[PDB]
């Protein structure tokens, strides 16, 4: 969840 | 974007049949063979993390093969390269280096000028997934 | 914001026919034409992405109109500007440059100071849209 | 999805 | 966080009534005022943006004070503030500038630490609204 | 929308 | 990632009654001890936040576990240390610390490469948890 | 709110 909020 | 570093990244991803062969090649010359991975590809990012220690006296691929099967399916997402190295005096260095697993998606990275004396700049190269989430979880 | 680079950005956005009329003036000097792309607008970045090569005998505004069209309906959102280049000894440059397409909105730079010896400022200028996204989705 | 969420 | 910029910053914001008192104080003397507003907090900002010209001949604080109410309306959030100025020889100067509004919260700032010769550090003072978002939806 | 997102 | 910085970070979190045991040991030796708090875990942050003054003459453990216990309650999320001092000629220096209280979970830190001159490079250390938020929000 | 948002 935090993994793929970000850095696409 | 495709990272570009490595001798085939220019060719499309090998398959198993095509990786055991390459290794075939350095066994054939006597080379130590060993893996390595990474979630930080900057070009200046030097030392990869070490999955074991190195191969030095196996004489056979599958001995290879079966630890990249391992990492494969123990580490995160990120990058795994394999690596030859040759001890002979005169050399004493590493002689072969190309990658065998990539994320799902690279961004890729960008460039920030800082402006010194005159027109000199002085550049900083960036990477969109590192500046993003911690280690373990950038891709 | 709006970006003022090009020479006639204190205009509104000018029309296909006020396009045309400007390369009309351009090619009865003689001039060679090119169109280019880009999503980094920083006022230092030089090289923008090249479409095509330059058109050095076209002599017809039509020619040019058309390559446009192409890139409008084919580049990712961003900005489009025509160049045009005199290579007469004295001169062997560009002689003309303006901005043809935009983006939907453009938030602009933001200052970052370091501050070094005495009282002096090493300052960089930051883009919000780099910084936010890779290239080809920034827009 | 990744374009829209930053750089308004 | 406070911001503590200005003369009266460790008291609780003025009424109007407050504020007009200072005003009347600084027409006493025979100086300029004006008003300023900006959305960059750095202790290194020096210059706000205006908001009209100075009111030099005025001798009534309530000219000043409909000025104020009306930027308060017309602006975004951020920060306004009241400056005054003395042209007379040996000054040619600012001589007060106090806080008169402020945004509903300010997260504040923090510290970079490049690391270079020996054990000197170059430091960076970084805001969080502005690293965020573009000037005019800062907060 | 985009002004709530960040900068608390 | 765990914060290695202190005497004992290579070991469990030690219990209450293990951290009073080392308290009768530093008073034993007639040192004086005290409390601090901080969100920013930069290995060059030196100056954590104070809790209220240095017990100098105090000479029972229960004394300092109770100040200990109050900020476990009073302050937000991070990390706690306990320090013990030795005035003596020749020392007038810290002579313990260790920390007694940790957040939920810890990022880490990441590193930005400036390029200079021929192949120098300045490294600057970035921690994930402040980047992101204000001091009392970072974890 | 603003706090879990990033800083995982």
């Amino acid at each position: 969840k935090w993994s793929p909020r970000g850095g696409s | 974007m495709r990272l570009t570093q490595g001798c085939f990244s220019f060719l499309p991803d090998l398959t198993d049949q095509q990786i055991e062969k390459q290794i075939a090649y350095c066994i054939t010359k006597g080379w130590a063979m060993n893996v390595e991975w990474t979630d930080d590809p900057h070009p200046r990012n030097s030392y990869w993390e070490l999955w074991g220690l190195p191969l030095f006296d196996v004489k056979d691929p599958a001995s290879v093969m079966f630890e990249l099967r391992e990492a494969r399916k123990s580490c995160a997402a990120g990058y795994i390269r394999i690596n030859a190295f040759n001890a002979a005096y005169g050399t004493e260095s590493c002689v072969m280096s190309f990658i065998v697993n990539r994320p799902s998606n690279e961004p890729g990275f960008y460039l920030e000028r800082q402006e010194l004396e005159g027109r000199r700049i002085a550049y900083t190269t960036k990477s969109y997934s590192v500046q993003a989430n911690p280690e373990g979880g950038r891709y």
